[PDB]
């Protein structure tokens, strides 16, 4: 149970870090008036990024 | 010039953010998608635009939403050419120097958030979000975008939400 | 200018696509070989040109065929120099900006597919295939070719076959 | 005189109580602290003043709150010298006799609660909270304060909340 | 004529349905009792009339309430004589033919619900609740009452709530 709790805490911390990284990545992925941001996704490749 | 700037801002669909009959800010459509300062509460003065669901961006205290293409027909034109000099906006001129925008004191106050900054060609170069008292002038906290598409927010130390 | 553009389009052998007595589109000869929009049905208004067998290209919804050299004598002149500005075509002017061609609303409709876009020198820079309502203007779906010979088709989202 | 009274009431920071776009009453700042009739619902027409937390006083159906000293700079001036005669307020004159304030019929109605009563020097002598039909005139229910600082509320029998 | 119709509608106590400062419809008093379209939300622009409790009638999407006799003094006069021809209402004339009311296109829109239809004598013959685009004209969905007292609602197929 101790090992399971430690693993759960690790998973939660990893999820929180991933969410914060996604927020930080979406920070340049805001409107940034062009209505077109292929290149930020192509460079950072944080997640669900450039099709090409 | 200021007359032409106001005429261009009015002809282009721009709508203040009304709350209980009070103008608490402004929002505009640039590049075919609506943007709104997150710190300003209320709804856009356009029922059709109000129907659009916005997404939040805490880092810059700004929101964005998709605008229908038919309404994307006539929006603000953005440019990345931002040389030093003077630009025009709703409350007159703005001085650009050292990468920062500054206006004379007494220009700008709470409720002016959302007013864009236009060049001599009427193209948007920055969006005014706030400001801070700077003696004989005041320095505005603005966001500008380079030719590489990087969003950069310039915020003076202890800047007030104007 | 529009008068000269129409005179050049008429003097150069161009023929609408007739079907049951109705003009459903247009086809022209550029670079000495005939092209035809695949979505438009019917036969070219030229018995000699109709004798030419066409090949299909589903990806761009366009067809092409070989034209006899003696008839290659006088065809459209293509150029790759496509700077921003305004160009001319059958139904007036066209604005080129951000790599896209746009014309004022009410210009262009079903049956205009195939009309080329001419520069100040009368050289073809693009071919109009369709369009989509864009408020005060409309954006045309066109194909253009760079100096490297790459075929690029610009198609607005949910563009209608015009 | 009424013109000067309205000018003094407007120059001094006074704000109606807005609820759903309807004026349901009025509130003012006298002696450097805000007062509001408890029976009137809504918020003061001033975001800065609305930030102040009020305390309740059921006995008089009135509320009060502390105003910042910088905003205490310019408030109503109260006086205890209340001789018999006539005074002025927003809707004209008021007759003071036998310790009671009376105005001609047809003057005052639901939504006028909070209007102060001014003397010839522009000093507040009473606050109007309600009234009751009195034939050719109407008698207002008001609160007044003596030189000893005693709060006295004069309420006609079966007075209506106006 | 339209001037006299507007004067009669204004002199008779009629009040729009205000919600957040926006006119979303209209309500009137006919035969000494108030009626209101159920689909329109908000409160009547009359505090005294707003005090009246309404009853719902889902079948016709209409509400009704009792009006005090003293206020029943001056209400709309209804008549059952509805011959074919033309009548008058707030936005001009209305054509009555085949038992249906029709008006020219561009007349009437969302927010006009509740406007009565008057005859040459100023008597109410129908109440406008909605409409539907009918090409060069538009057909209004109305309710009318025969000399036997039967409530009949005429609703075009796929009629829109106007």
């Amino acid at each position: 149970s101790i090992c399971a709790a430690i693993a759960t805490v690790s998973v939660a911390a990893s999820t929180w870090l991933f969410c914060r990284s996604r927020v930080a990545c979406l920070t340049p992925y805001r409107l940034t008036p062009n209505a077109r941001i292929p290149f930020c996704l192509a460079v950072l490749c944080c997640a669900r990024t450039a099709r090409a | 010039k200021r007359q032409r700037m106001v005429m261009k801002l009015e002809s282009d669909k721009t709508f203040p953010i009304m709350l209980e009959g009070k103008i608490n800010g402004y929002a505009c459509v640039v590049g075919g998608k609506l943007f709104r300062p997150m710190h300003v509460e209320g709804k856009i003065d356009n029922d059709v635009l109000a129907a659009l669901k916005t997404k939040k961006a805490s880092k810059y205290d700004l929101e964005y939403a998709d605008v229908p293409q038919n309404m994307r027909a006539d929006t603000f034109k953005y440019t990345h050419e931002k040389p030093q000099g003077y630009y025009s906006w709703h409350h007159g001129a703005v001085q650009y120097e050292n990468g920062r925008f500054t206006v004379p004191k007494g220009v700008g106050a709470k409720g002016d958030s959302g007013r864009p900054i236009l060049d001599n060609q009427g193209r948007v170069v920055a969006i005014v979000l706030g400001g801070v008292n700077e003696g004989s002038r005041t320095a505005l906290s603005v966001v500008m975008w380079n030719e590489k598409g990087v969003t950069v927010k310039y915020t003076p130390e202890n800047c007030e939400q104007w």
